[PDB]
């Protein structure tokens, strides 16, 4: 039999660590994270498979996102796991960038009690198996892992494991929108036993159109704009934005970007065209210094700590303001600790250090540039799959509810949605 | 806070709000754990009482969310932790009705795993005082954790398990409810289904090894038998929380002063139970001195025979040889625990006094061998081990790390040559998987330090390990050239001064191999190979210019763990005293901070500050710290994007017309507490959870 | 009936009796016995001092050939033309032009320039054949496609490279000849299940080496040298191993970095075969090449025998100095026996055999998921191999040279 348990997240986003028990192989499906929490929470329970190397056959990892392999250089180095984590080819490169990010997150939130460090990081990534793919990959004799292209980001694929005839196929965070970057998701008909989708779009041009109408409108009037993001997210999607629009409609006006951690988009690039094109089966944007910001005139910077954790982002956002003309734009969903929740919650005082109330004065706006699998792409992939039963391991249980009964009606097929540590049994 | 806090109580039971936030909700326990500690919890109730508004509509309105209702019970546990309190939150029969049928244990909310692990919290959190224990007993408030013993959720599960084991343990300070408590244990034991034997062993397990008084002998007098009776059972019942419960009864010699039968039930116990659980209960029973010589040399036999069906097969009980030719899942695991239980109990003292260190090590050699070829049968049983562990990655793992803590105990040199003689053919193998390489470097180089001169025999080990890992530097998987620079970097700090790794290293190709992976694409083997030609021309084994070639991967690199690695590399080479960054002092740190000054990375400004203070403590003249650091970049430092940058400049300017305006001490004050200090604080949480003028969780 | 023949395993010419002929391959070990070509004495070797001659499988009636690879198609004229043969050929046009760049290279090869106790046939040894049999052999194929019937006579796609199919004939007997579940287009295994009896004469040659282990062996101490500042001679054909080694050389100058060294290619027929797949063709040694000559290059000569190509002249300029490098990647010659005439050699020989081949794992796997009536395989493939003590023969008869066994 199959019995699944979402470790960490089966009703919630973040702290992804779905744990999968078939013939007589237990994987783990994820190592997620969750920001905000700050002692121990922040990572999944473990004390729940007890050791962990003679345990468990594999640990996958579905894509980069650090809500998808947070604890994974915890969970391998700290808790004491040695064996195979498998990650697509582009996963492994941005997943050290994105997580030694975090670290400087946490380092700042003092949260580094129990928590990874950077040798560790590159510890955890020593250990990586990186497949490609298409490939079926052998872990046993009988078990094989399978990787596929989800479509979502930058090296997301959709993992088939088997032994024998049964099977099951995590399908962590796909997409189903073909547009101006990453395309869509392909699973032929494996026909497995258990489909464990995403669910976070459960009840679902224009923003591409209006992210360069908001850019632009606030770039000709003297205004400045900055988009917070992470160090490999996102930002890779809107250059290339802000370089198409300013093809057509230049106005020379800069675009800056800093990580410190890679390059502007090149090591993205070199890995992007071959995902991107082959694998389904720029002198606008420039650099940024520390002191480049206080020059007057319309500007577009690209800030290094997403969300408005405290950093670059935050120094510059606090530096607009007071100006009407000047913009900020959140992709993302900036988590509550973080100034982010702060000012595209409502607020407009917000206070630091000593009583220094900060008059933001600013334009906010907030365009959601998550390339997730809506409600009609979720059947689709179901569709593709046919599988024998769906289970839901990503998003709000509010939403899940409708997309169980979507999925029990016009497709009838079983779908379980567990809470954490809820055991399901095929 | 306290002046939102009504605003706060209103909203959350307030249906035409939206949902609130459950790391919000979640975060206001903590704040309220935090907070009723030092004041009375009555006191606070009194002061604000819409917090018994909010518990009694919990009580009263049929329609809250599953996050508020949790929180509401574990706050009502919370606040009821004191006895007073607990009195007064039973004025209007709140927490007789808020845990009972009236409260959510009574309604449909209760299918939700977020109430009822939230119910289990309230519990153990108001379950400290006679009054709790009184309101337990009557209202049968354990019998519903009798029940949620064995609910779904592994999250409830073990803590209801804990909350009877609390339970249980304040009530022996025989009760009714310490008396039903085992009642239900020695019911359980006595079960015929895995999950009630599961629960029993795992209730008695935690109150064995919690508390250690006269109860908890008579406990295990009168639950020993019980015990003993599930070794006869086909099959053994929950065999993990068995060793376990034996594991922390014999820990406690206090129990086997008791009826001796103790000893009798893990005598027997390492003689039938199944392949897989006699490893963890020996080892353990090994781990501790208490139990009998007669015991622990029956222990120890069925330990190593594992590794003695392979000295018996090879070099030219049934029950583990039908365990290590069964299959390969079942060789592979018998050989992975048995050497993990080796690795356990290679470096304690209460390992038995003749550790077999020579048998150990060649059967450890064997093993390896069966993985990597060349390993001869003896016979049929050879036979089958040296096809079925042929390729076998996790076994070779697991005795490439026995045979690594092998070192530490002592021995002739030959232990050291066989050795030494199998970790280079998993070196130089070409089928060996990056992983199996990493064990191995680390394994040879546990092997060469424990060979007191680097000792005879070792420098032809050198002429032959080198020209394997100069092909190792060359290998296609960054892994294995990230672990060959690791090895190079941790060999050359040992015996970097030793005649024998000067003479032998520079007449390879390694440093001219660890100087072109300066070059490699990979990140990683950058930065492993900046710390490798740092230590590599510590010592003098460069094999000029490369200050150069450091200071260009510094300024103009596109990645930041070069960079990372290039600070760190002149970080040891100005506290070492390197002859590039010590034949003029002060002109090597004015070229190198600025460089550290315009980064767009952290750690290698704080590495910049970190070598500001190392010219600093090699000064003690002035005029040198008029250069573009230890005076200007740290002032430009403490108004820094981070708060380690900001807190490493404040921390080495404690350490000068300008320096006197500065409030150092207050700037730290400042910078010691979180970034997040000003919105993980009690109103900031209030406001965010208040916050009405929006604009869902998604992926970060 | 099979009426076996050429008792190499991997090279057979298993004539069915039914006639149909199963493979029409060439075992070539017999030019290890020779000097090269650029009885004597060479460092206690003896050496017959003529043409290298060719082990012929020990034909009027034979109508049907079922050629199912390129390595394994380098006896076709012999027994086609020149040899009272009527009949037909039947392949893959992938199989087909690459074998035919393989045996024109070979012709260009011996005609440019016009264990012996232990040698199991030397009466059967011919001279090589010529360039207008080998035509009139190639005239004889006729072309069909993957899975498509010609008593039903089936090619089946195979995994081994490109074109590279094995067959099955129905009534039931099938067969297997250069397959790989690692990979071209992956096995069609699933209508070999099927079956009354099965041939398993194409396995692997080194079953101890994972395939991909000696892909990166062969990288390694290729970049060991070319970093040393020596060069690397690769005595591989112009298609086979080749395409294996160049998808994963790019790849390994992509990772590792290995850039700025010449990576060059010279056989006959290359320029006619790299369209099959930095790497500069040139179409000889003498000629344009003799000025485009960059220290640190990486030449990937004709032919691994080490007597014919272009191959005999780098063994006889670089095989002096140890920063040269030769690196052998192929399961059909000896690493010893085809280093014979050069002994006294300074220059690092390595032995790396790519091998893409079942192992007998994934070879008890198939048979598993087949389930035979019965299973006939060479007898080296039925008892363990004479250099190790494992248990590496298939547990499911047997043939050897001139062995007519029957089912
Ligand atoms: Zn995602
Ligand atoms: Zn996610």
């Amino acid at each position: 039999e199959i019995r699944v348990t979402p470790l960490g997240a089966g009703q919630d986003v973040g702290r992804s660590c779905i744990l999968v028990s078939i013939a007589g192989k237990n994987v783990m499906l994820d190592c997620g994270m969750h920001m905000g929490f700050n002692d121990d929470r922040r990572f999944p329970d473990f004390s729940y498979i007890t050791r962990l190397t003679d345990f468990l056959d594999c640990v996958i990892i579905s894509h980069f996102h650090l809500d998808h392999c947070g604890a994974l250089p915890y969970f391998s180095e700290m808790v004491g796991y040695d064996g195979p984590i498998y990650m697509t080819h582009p996963t492994q490169a941005i997943c050290p960038i994105l997580l030694e990010d975090y670290r400087k997150i946490a380092v700042d939130k003092k949260g580094e009690a129990n928590f990874f460090t950077s040798q560790m990081i590159k510890d955890c990534m020593k250990k990586v198996v990186a497949v490609h793919l298409h490939q079926t990959v052998q872990v046993d004799d009988e078990l094989e892992i399978k990787a596929y292209y989800a479509g979502h980001v930058l090296g997301a694929a959709m993992f088939q494991i088997k032994v024998g005839s049964e099977s099951v196929v995590y399908t962590g965070d796909y997409n189903m929108t073909p547009d101006r970057h990453l395309g869509a998701a392909w699973i032929d008909k494996c026909r497995p036993n258990l489909l464990i989708t995403e669910s976070t779009y459960a009840t679902t041009r224009c923003r591409e159109r209006d992210f360069l109408k908001k850019v632009h409108e606030t770039v000709e009037r003297g205004g400045k704009v900055l988009i917070p993001v992470f160090a490999l997210g996102r930002a890779q999607e809107l250059c290339i934005l802000l370089e198409t629009f300013w093809e057509r409609m230049n106005l020379k006006v800069p675009i800056y970007f800093s990580t410190g951690l890679t390059e502007k988009a090149n090591h993205y690039y070199k890995l992007f065209i071959p995902w991107t094109n082959q694998k389904i089966r720029f002198k606008h944007i420039k650099a940024f210094d520390r002191a480049f910001a206080d020059n007057p005139g319309p500007m577009v910077v690209f800030a290094t700590p997403g969300m408005l954790h405290a950093g670059q982002s935050l120094q510059i956002f606090r530096k607009w303001a007071g100006n009407e003309k000047n913009m900020v734009i959140m992709p993302g969903y900036c988590v509550q600790g973080t100034v982010g929740h702060k000012i595209l919650s409502g607020q407009r005082k917000l206070e630091m250090e000593g009583r220094q109330v900060l008059e933001v004065k600013m334009q906010v706006e907030y365009m959601s540039f998550s390339a997730h699998a809506d409600a009609k792409g979720i059947m689709q992939l179901v569709g593709q799959a046919e599988p024998e039963s769906v289970l839901l391991v990503h998003g709000e249980a509010k939403k899940m509810e409708f997309l169980k009964q979507k999925i029990e009606q016009e497709l009838r097929v079983n779908c379980y949605m567990p809470a954490n540590g809820e055991t399901v049994t095929l | 806070c306290a002046q939102l806090l009504p605003a706060l109580c209103a909203v959350l039971v307030d249906p035409r709000q939206p949902v609130a936030d459950d790391t919000c909700l979640e975060k206001l326990l903590d704040w309220f754990k935090t907070v009723t500690e030092g004041e009375s919890s009555v006191v606070l109730l009194q002061e604000h009482p819409c917090l018994v508004e909010l518990l009694s509509h919990v009580l009263k309105v049929q329609d809250l969310s599953s996050g508020v209702l949790s929180f509401s019970l574990r706050l009502a546990g919370t606040f009821a932790a004191q006895e007073n309190c607990f009195q007064y939150l039973q004025q209007g029969e709140l927490l007789p009705g808020l845990f009972g049928e009236p409260g959510p244990l009574g309604r449909a909310t209760w299918a939700v795993p977020t109430v009822r692990s939230g119910w289990i919290q309230g519990l153990r959190s108001l379950a400290q005082h006679p009054s709790a224990l009184r309101f337990l007993a009557d209202h049968g408030a354990v019998d519903t954790i009798f029940s949620l013993q064995g609910d779904s959720s592994l999250f409830v599960a073990s803590a209801a398990s804990q909350l009877l084991v609390h339970v249980l343990a304040l009530s022996m300070r025989w009760p009714a409810c310490a008396q039903k408590i085992m009642d239900h244990v020695e019911e359980s034991l006595c079960s015929a289904a895995t999950p009630k034997v599961t629960q029993a062993l795992n209730v008695l397990t935690t109150t064995f090894g919690r508390c250690q008084s006269p109860w908890t002998e008579a406990l295990w007098v009168r639950l020993s038998p019980r015990v003993a009776c599930l070794l006869e059972r086909d099959p053994i019942p929950a065999a993990h929380s068995f060793v376990d419960l034996l594991l922390c009864v014999a820990r406690s010699p206090v129990f086997s002063s008791s009826d001796g039968s103790l000893w009798e039930t893990v005598a027997r116990a390492l003689s039938c139970l199944g392949p897989t659980h006699m490893g963890p209960l020996a080892l353990g029973i090994l781990k501790l001195e208490h139990c009998p010589q007669a015991l622990r040399t029956q222990a120890f036999q069925v330990l190593l025979q594992p590794l003695a069906c392979v000295l018996k097969a090879t070099v030219q009980d049934a029950t583990t040889v039908d365990t290590l030719l069964a299959s390969k899942s079942s060789c592979a695991g018998l050989l992975c625990r048995t050497l993990a239980h080796l690795e356990e109990l290679q470096p304690l003292p209460q390992r038995p006094s003749p550790w077999p260190q020579a048998s150990l090590l060649g059967a450890t050699v064997t093993v390896l061998r069966l993985c990597d070829g060349s390993a001869a049968p003896a016979s049929s049983v050879g036979g089958h081990l040296c096809g079925t562990l042929a390729g076998c990655v996790r076994v070779q793992r697991a005795a490439l790390d026995f045979l690594g803590t092998l070192s530490q105990g002592t021995g002739p040199q030959e232990l050291v040559t066989q050795a030494l003689a199998v970790l280079l053919e998993c070196l130089e193998s070409p089928g060996s998987s990056p992983t199996v390489l990493k064990k191995a470097f680390q394994a040879t180089l546990r092997w060469l330090l424990s060979s007191p001169d680097l000792g005879p025999l070792i420098p032809q080990f050198l002429r032959e390990l080198f020209p394997v890992l100069q092909k190792r530097l060359c290998h296609p998987c960054w892994e294995v050239r990230d672990s060959a620079l690791e090895f190079l970097t941790q060999l050359s700090r040992h015996w970097g001064g030793q005649a024998d790794f000067r003479c032998a290293l520079l007449a390879s190709e390694v440093p001219q191999l660890a100087l072109q992976l300066l070059q490699d694409p990979e990140s990683y083997v950058r930065a492993s190979a900046v710390t490798a030609m740092g230590q590599l021309s510590s010592q003098g084994l460069h094999a000029q210019s490369l200050f150069l070639e450091l200071l260009h991967i510094l300024s103009v690199d596109s990645e930041g763990f070069p960079r990372r690695a290039v600070m760190q590399v002149f970080t040891e080479w100005l506290r070492d005293g390197h002859a590039d960054a010590a034949q003029d002092t002060e002109q090597f740190v004015a070229t190198v901070l600025q460089a550290a000054s315009r980064d767009l990375d952290w750690e290698v400004r704080a590495q910049g500050l970190e070598l500001a203070l190392v010219f600093l403590g090699q000064t003690l003249a002035l005029r040198a710290l008029c250069h573009v650091g230890l005076f200007d970049f740290a002032f430009c430092a403490l108004f820094d994007c981070d708060r380690p940058v900001a807190q490493k400049s404040c921390d080495l300017l404690l350490f000068l017309a300008m320096l006197r305006s500065l409030d150092l001490e207050g700037l730290r004050s400042t910078l010691a507490e979180s970034s997040d200090h000003v919105e993980k604080s009690p109103q900031s949480l209030l406001q965010d959870m208040l916050a009405t003028g929006g604009f869902e969780a998604d992926c970060y | 009936k099979l009426y076996c023949l050429s008792g190499h395993p991997t090279l057979p010419c298993n004539v069915l009796k039914f006639t149909i002929m199963l493979d029409c391959g060439l075992d070539m070990t017999s030019t290890l016995n020779f000097l090269p070509l650029p009885l004597k004495e060479c460092s206690g070797h003896v050496f017959v001092d003529s043409v290298p001659e060719f082990c012929l499988p020990e034909l009027s009636t034979v109508d049907v050939i079922l050629i199912s690879n390129y390595h394994c198609m380098m006896a076709l004229p012999y027994i086609t033309e020149h040899t009272g043969f009527t009949g037909t050929v039947y392949a893959t046009e992938p199989t087909v032009q690459i074998g035919r760049l393989l045996m024109e290279e070979l012709v260009n090869f011996i005609e440019r320039v016009p264990p012996l106790k232990d040698a199991v046939e030397v009466s059967t040894w011919r001279r090589c054949y010529t360039m207008q049999e080998v035509n009139s052999a190639l005239s004889k194929i006729q072309l069909v496609g993957y899975s498509q019937k010609i008593v039903q006579v089936t090619p089946l796609s195979s995994g081994y490279a490109l074109g590279s199919s094995n067959w099955i004939i129905q009534s039931k007997v099938s067969y297997v000849s250069g397959s790989s579940l690692l990979t071209p287009q992956p096995m069609d295994q699933a209508s070999l299940k099927n079956s009354d009896v099965l041939v398993l004469t194409g396995l692997t040659q080194i079953p101890t080496a994972n395939p991909d282990g000696m892909v990166g062996e062969f990288c390694s101490n290729l970049a060991l040298t070319v970093r040393n500042g020596g060069n690397v001679l690769v005595p591989c054909y112009p298609s086979g191993v080749i395409y294996d080694l160049l998808e994963c050389l790019y790849q390994y100058i992509d990772s590792a970095g290995l850039s700025s060294v010449p990576l060059y290619f010279i056989s006959p027929v290359a320029n006619s075969s790299l369209e099959f797949s930095k790497l500069k063709h040139y179409p000889s040694i003498h000629g344009d090449f003799s000025n485009d000559f960059r220290q640190p290059c990486v030449v990937f000569t004709g032919h691994p025998s080490l007597r014919f190509g272009d191959v005999v002249h780098f063994m006889e300029l670089w095989g002096k100095s140890s920063l040269n490098t030769v690196i052998f990647t192929e399961p059909d010659f000896s690493y010893l026996e085809a280093l014979a005439p050069y002994q006294p050699l300074a220059m690092k020989c390595i032995y790396c055999p790519i091998d893409t081949r079942l192992n007998f794992i994934q070879v008890s796997k198939l048979l598993k998921e087949v389930q035979p009536l019965h299973v006939v395989c060479p007898e080296q493939y039925t008892q363990p191999p004479p250099a190790q003590s494992h248990r590496m023969d298939l547990m499911i008869p047997a043939m050897s040279y001139r062995r007519a066994e029957v089912l």
